[PDB]
Order: C-alpha cells, then structure tokens, then sequence
C-alpha cells in the first residue's frame, strides 16, 4: 500500500507526519517491515525528504497515483 | 367696505393748472405696506410734486401720506417712476413688521400718496391703476401687505373718473 | 462536547463581495494535534475561491510549511493538509480556534440563497503521539443576499422656506438646502420636496451638529442630534423652517440685505438687473412683495432660531 507509513491500512496526513519524523530520525522506527517499504514512494531504494515531498503532494491530490 | 382709491380734486382745468390726485386706502386689515403702478398720458399730463411743482423723476416719492409714519418700525420708501412714459411706480413698507404686529393697533385707513398732475393740454384723458410686468399677481397694478409680510386681497380697486377737456 | 470538532464557519455578502469563511478547531486535547486532512466541497457557480489563509492555530513561523491546500474548481473541491513540519512536535496545534480562513468572492451572477460549504471527505486528525483522534464535523457556507449592507446610519428630515409661494414654484424654493454634519465631510442637499437624507453616518450617541445653509438664507444650526441608528430630525408635516434674507452673508437680516434687493427693484425675468435668487418667491419679478418676505425676519440672527 504505497504511502501507508504507519501501516494501518490508510494513506493520510498521519503517514506524512510520521514520515517527517522518521526522516529526521526523531522516531527511530516505522511500525513494520511493510511500513519501511510503503514509505519509499518513488521506489528509489532510499527513504528521505523526497518521499516526504511526494507523499505531501499526493495527499493534496496534485499527484494522481503514487508508486511513480 | 375695503378699497384702494384714486380721487381727483377737480374735474377740469386750464393748461398749466395742477390737478391733485389723492391715493387712499379704506379698511385694509393689518396694513403694513404697498406697491402701486399708476399710468397717465405724458403728452397731456405731467407728474408733479403738488407742493413745489417740480417734475417727478424716476426716484421721486409722492408726499402726503397719513399712515405708516411710526418710525419705531422702520418705514422705507422706494420710487421707480418712468414719467417719460407716463408711469408712476412706488412702494412703502414698515421694516420691523413684527414689532408693529406685536402692538396690536393696526393703521387701516388713510392717505398713501398725493400726486400733482400739471395740465399740458385741454384734451380728454385718463389716469389709471394698471397691471405691470413688474408686479405679477397684483390686482390692477396694486399690491397691499399686512404685518405678516403677506399680500392682502379682496379689496376694491376704485379708479378715478375720466378727466374731461 | 469536549471531543475534537472541525467546523466550517458561515458568512454573507452581496454578489461581487469578497467574504471570509473560517474553519475552526474545537476540543483540541492537551497532547496537541499534529496532523489532519480532509476535503471540503462547494459551489463554484456561486463562490470563487480566492485563497485559503492558514489560521492563527498554525504556529510554524512559516505556516505554509506545515499547512497546505489545493483548490479544484472543476472537481468542486478544496483539499486541506496539515502536517506539523518541525518533525519534533513543536508546531502542533495546542489551542481551540481558527485553523484556516477560506477567502472567496461571490460571483457576480450568483443566485440569492444559502450556498453550502461542506466537509465532504475526511482523512484523519491525530495527536502529538500520532494517534488518530475521533473528530466531529460541522458544515457551513455563505448566505448570498441582495440586501445592500451599509456604512451605517441615515440622517434625514424635511426643510421648509418660511414664506408663501405658488405651488408651481415649490420645486425651486424647496430644493437646494445643504445640510451638513459639522466636523465631518458628510452632507446632503434637499430635493424638490424639501427632503434630505445623509447616508453613511457613523454611529454617535454623543450627538452631532447639523448646519443647514443656502445662498440668501440665514444659516441654521441644530445641535445634539444623537445617532444610535437611522435618525429623522424633522417630518414633512412639521419641517425645519428656514428664514430668507441673509443676502450679504453675515448672520443678520438687516438693511444691508434689503439694500441688495432694492438695487434690483422692479427687474423682471430677462431684465438685466434681474437675479433669480433675489426674486425670493420666484414669481418672475423683484418687487416690494419680495422685500416684505425678507421683513418677516428683519433684525434676526442665526441664534434666533430654536435649538430643537
Ligand atoms: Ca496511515
Ligand atoms: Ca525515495
Ligand atoms: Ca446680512
Ligand atoms: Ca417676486
């Protein structure tokens, strides 16, 4: 489920905030193995401020489909 | 009754004689002013102060009156004659008509003017009160006022009889 | 209740007007709100969204970093996103209040009526531990009225020249009194019925002062006109009287004044000596009857009027 950063079966503002905190390393860990995968929204291997921007823009619906 | 009247003293006379027209008001209620317009034939008559025989000019104001002489109310005189065309036109009024009214006693009957007409010819001639463009709404060249500053109506205008030979 | 509540406000304007609809957060927990998202729907045929200002509730020194919106008029929607951007919980919402202000123009051809702005989709709100928080939703919208809203109150009344005149001429003698509110730049001029109305008068319960003025007229001062809403100073059957005859403006009616009329004595409409304002009663000539009008208030000064 591309984007479900906290793995609760929804993609919402809660994911984006957790992600911001993860990328900062202000929370040490995402809740699961799938989570980490969900977090990499541009399927580019790394999880960082780009995912954050992408997720941010998908939530605003400026981007139609995620995985890109 | 209630009227403004122009009477003459003599029915006839000789070239160089001075006929005395008298203008008077009878029972005008709360009378405080007036303006009149008299006409005559200048080729037959000459408007003339009946006491000095001097010819009337544009600004000559007729003497004689026995009303509106109470200086506590500020009388004013205005003459606008045109003797070259046989027109006499003059006015008189109290200024402070209030103080006048404030006292109750109205001046309702008396003489307002005395005009001399110096005979210039033995022709038969008339002198009339008469309407003028200068006095719209006036009654036959006459407008009378009360101590409210309002024009007065419903009085008779009594013209003098024709002057013969 | 004491639970979290998202509320679209309400507003009203005429078509063409710009209006602000607030969006409120009520019931914000001690722990703080760190994130929310939702869609709001509206009628683009009635409202045109100008922009969405982030609320006072958004406390990031650069609120746009934490708060975002996308307007989609063809989809008839506005998406709202809030994700506290500090990444340390420092910019969590911690008070009840305004979360965002929708700024909209009511389109010029909009129908009268109430246009709904409704929360149409909902994502989540979550506290500063990132635990989602049950939320209650309340719609709102804009009331499109054709009622004209005002700069305030209407001061009005009737003025009458104190002297006789022919009906046919009343239109002239009755129009042209300027009533002005002293100390301000507000005035009005009477119409052919002697009626004036000053509009847009700021409330003042201390009272204003009115100054009525017109060429040839004795200026009049009405004091202590308290305004607590629309005010009528006088009525047609009982107008404010104006005295004529202050021809040489000095606030006294006297010889100097009468003198001016006499200088034009017996002149008629078209005559050279003629001067309309001196034909006091507009009967076509200047004569003793005009002067007699003036004599009505011979000796008078402004102070001579009544205070009421
Ligand atoms: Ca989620
Ligand atoms: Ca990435
Ligand atoms: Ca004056
Ligand atoms: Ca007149």
């Amino acid at each position: 489920h591309m984007g479900d950063v906290n793995d609760d079966g929804k993609v919402n503002s809660t994911d984006l905030t957790l992600l911001k905190r993860y990328v900062l390393k202000a929370v040490s860990t995402l809740p699961s193995s799938k989570a980490e995968k969900n977090a990499d929204v541009n399927r580019d291997g790394r999880v960082n401020s780009s995912d954050v921007t992408i997720l941010s823009r998908y939530l605003i619906r400026v981007i139609e489909k995620l995985p890109i | 009754a209630s009227s403004i009247e122009l009477k003459f003293d003599r029915n006839k006379g000789e070239v160089g004689d001075i006929l005395i027209g008298t203008v008077r008001i009878n029972n005008i209620k709360n009378f405080a002013g007036f303006q009149v317009n008299i006409v005559y034939d200048p080729k037959v008559l000459m408007a003339v102060d009946p006491e000095t025989g001097k010819e009337f000019t544009s600004s000559t104001f007729p003497p004689g009156r026995t009303v509106l002489k109470n200086n506590a109310y500020g009388p004013i005189q205005i003459a606008d004659n045109d003797p070259e065309k046989g027109i006499l036109n003059f006015a008189l009024a109290y200024s402070y008509i209030a103080g006048y009214k404030e006292t109750g006693v109205a001046e309702e009957s008396g003489i307002i003017a005395k005009i001399g007409f110096k005979i210039l010819q033995k022709k038969s001639t008339a002198v009339k009160f008469q309407d003028t463009l200068s006095m719209p709404g006036a009654i036959s060249g006459t407008q009378l006022f009360d101590w409210d500053g309002e024009v007065i109506t419903g009085y008779e205008v009594i013209q003098p009889d024709v002057l013969s030979l | 209740p004491n639970k979290l509540t998202l509320k679209i406000g309400r507003a009203e304007g005429r078509p063409g007007d710009t209006v602000e609809i607030p969006v409120n957060l009520y019931g914000v927990p001690q722990k703080g709100i760190a994130s929310g998202d939702f869609v709001v729907s509206y009628d683009p045929n009635v409202l045109e969204i100008i922009e969405i200002e982030p609320g006072e509730l958004i406390v990031d020194p650069n609120p746009t970093k934490s708060f975002d919106t996308a307007v989609y008029p063809d989809r008839k929607m506005i998406v709202f996103l809030f994700a506290e951007d500090s990444g340390t919980g420092a910019y969590a919402i911690t008070e009840d209040g305004v979360f965002a202000t929708i700024v909209a123009k009511v389109k010029e051809g909009a129908p009268e009526g109430f246009s709904a702005i409704e929360i149409s989709e909902f994502g989540a709100f979550a506290d500063n531990d990132l635990v989602e928080v049950e939320t209650d939703l309340i719609n709102g919208g804009v009331l499109v009225t054709n009622k004209p809203v005002i700069e305030g109150y209407k001061v009005s009344g009737y003025i009458l020249p104190d002297f006789s005149f022919d009906a046919t001429v009343a239109p002239l003698v009755k129009a042209g009194f300027k009533v002005e509110i002293v100390g301000t730049e507000l005035y009005a001029v009477t119409d052919a019925n002697g009626y004036f109305e000053i509009t847009g008068v700021p409330a003042n319960a201390s009272g204003y002062t009115l100054k009525i003025s017109r060429a040839t007229y004795l200026d009049r001062v009405i004091a202590n006109v308290v305004v607590t809403g629309d005010t009528s100073v006088s009525t047609s059957q009982a107008p404010i009287m104006m005295w004529v005859g202050d021809i040489v403006k000095d606030n006294s009616i006297n010889l100097l004044d009468v003198a001016e009329v006499i200088r034009c004595f017996n002149a008629t409409k078209g005559s050279a000596n003629y001067v309309e304002e001196l034909d006091i009663n507009r009967n076509g000539a200047i004569n003793m009857q005009d002067i007699m009008i003036v004599h009505k208030h011979f000796g008078a000064t402004s102070s001579d009027y009544d205070a009421q």
